């Protein structure tokens, strides 16, 4: 299984990772994944239980997650895995990623609609169901709520740290997942959902396709981390309230640790590390 | 700690938040509102957003809907 960047993917592997995703909404699986994560982030809080945001192990969460909808997608057709997107290095509205032969573009600025691409609402293969916002098609204001996407440069000084987290383990850490979830410093993750603007920016950001890829890169960034790290490992490692440690359970499994995933290569690799 | 409570029409919208640790509503649909460690909130139509007061999400919600109604969670 290699995971590969999306700007490098050819026609026939667009067309095939498209058409898995949109089988998996007609056949309703989709919506469910979109759910889970939203009751997560409802849940997961600062100051009591968190394990998919906010915390140390929003990366193995969300790398499990992401395993989950690969192993779905490749039910559908085997030949497809999860692309990244790269949004250090792709950064414009221009670039392949939004091409109405892939994900299509931006929404329309009187009502965010998307109109273009396979999730266009006007397509009718792509109902948003799973909402809070009562509108039921694909929203999105490309750079609209923030001007641009993270650099090269601030993802390097994010990668640069040390600490892989840092008590009190929550959106107020310092160290490395905090800064790379984006909650303090630069802001990567975070700001890139704010960016991608509709239901990106919202409790039901993978309603957006858009959605596997970034955390896609995210994952592919902690992967990096560690390679310039290796003395340097999940934490925290043992008892730790409200917080997932090193070799404890992670819901919504029940049956996976941090980790039982620290290693990726245990289940993929990527185009190149 | 709790923030103050409020009560205004924004963009022709009723935004009310009230300490509960907090509820807000959107045209009296309630709106999942939540507090970081920081003092900074969010809420799940700007989850990733803080903003500095359950007022602001409260805004920051109306803008993001754009007239739609809100759905209850
Ligand atoms: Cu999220
Ligand atoms: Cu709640
Ligand atoms: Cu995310």
């Amino acid at each position: 299984t290699v995971r590969k960047n999306q700007a490098t993917l050819t026609a026939d592997e667009k067309r095939r990772f498209v058409a898995a995703v949109l089988e998996l909404k007609r056949s309703g699986r989709y919506d469910e994944f979109v759910r889970t994560h939203n009751e997560f982030i409802m849940s997961d809080t600062d100051s009591g239980e968190r394990t998919g945001h906010r915390s140390p192990s929003f990366l193995p969460w969300f790398r499990r997650f992401l395993l989950d909808f690969e192993q779905a997608l490749q039910s559908v057709d085997s030949s497809v895995t999860l692309p990244y997107w790269d949004w250090s290095a792709d950064r414009t509205v221009r670039a392949s990623l939004w091409a109405p032969d892939f994900l299509g573009g931006t929404g329309r600025s009187t009502d965010g609609r998307v109109m273009d691409g396979p999730f266009a609402a006007s397509t009718g293969n792509w109902p948003i169901n799973v909402r809070v916002d009562s509108r039921t098609y694909l929203r999105r204001s490309l750079g609209g709520s923030v001007a641009e996407l993270p650099t090269r440069a601030e993802v390097e000084s994010v990668l640069a740290i040390s600490a892989y987290d840092l008590p009190p383990y929550n959106s107020a850490s310092e160290g490395f997942r905090n800064h790379l979830e984006g909650w303090r410093g630069v802001n990567l993750h975070n700001r890139v959902h704010v960016w991608v603007g509709g239901q990106m920016a919202t409790g039901v950001s993978p309603n957006d396709p858009v959605f596997w890829l970034h955390h896609a890169y995210v994952d592919k960034l902690w992967a990096e981390w560690q390679r310039r790290h290796p003395d340097s490992a999940y934490v925290p490692t043992g008892g730790t309230p409200d917080v997932v440690d090193l070799n404890e359970t992670m819901k919504p499994w029940n049956t996976v640790r941090p980790a039982d995933l620290l290693d990726h290569t245990a289940y993929y690799t990527f185009d190149a590390l | 700690a709790a923030p103050e409570s409020f009560d205004e029409v924004y963009k022709g919208r009723r935004i009310q938040g009230r300490p509960a640790g907090y509820e807000v509503f959107v045209d009296g649909v309630q709106l999942h509102v939540m507090r970081n460690a920081d003092g900074s909130w969010i809420s799940v139509v700007s989850h990733y957003d803080p903003v500095p007061t359950p007022r602001a999400a409260a805004r920051a919600a109306v803008d993001e809907l754009q007239g739609a109604p809100l759905l209850p969670f």
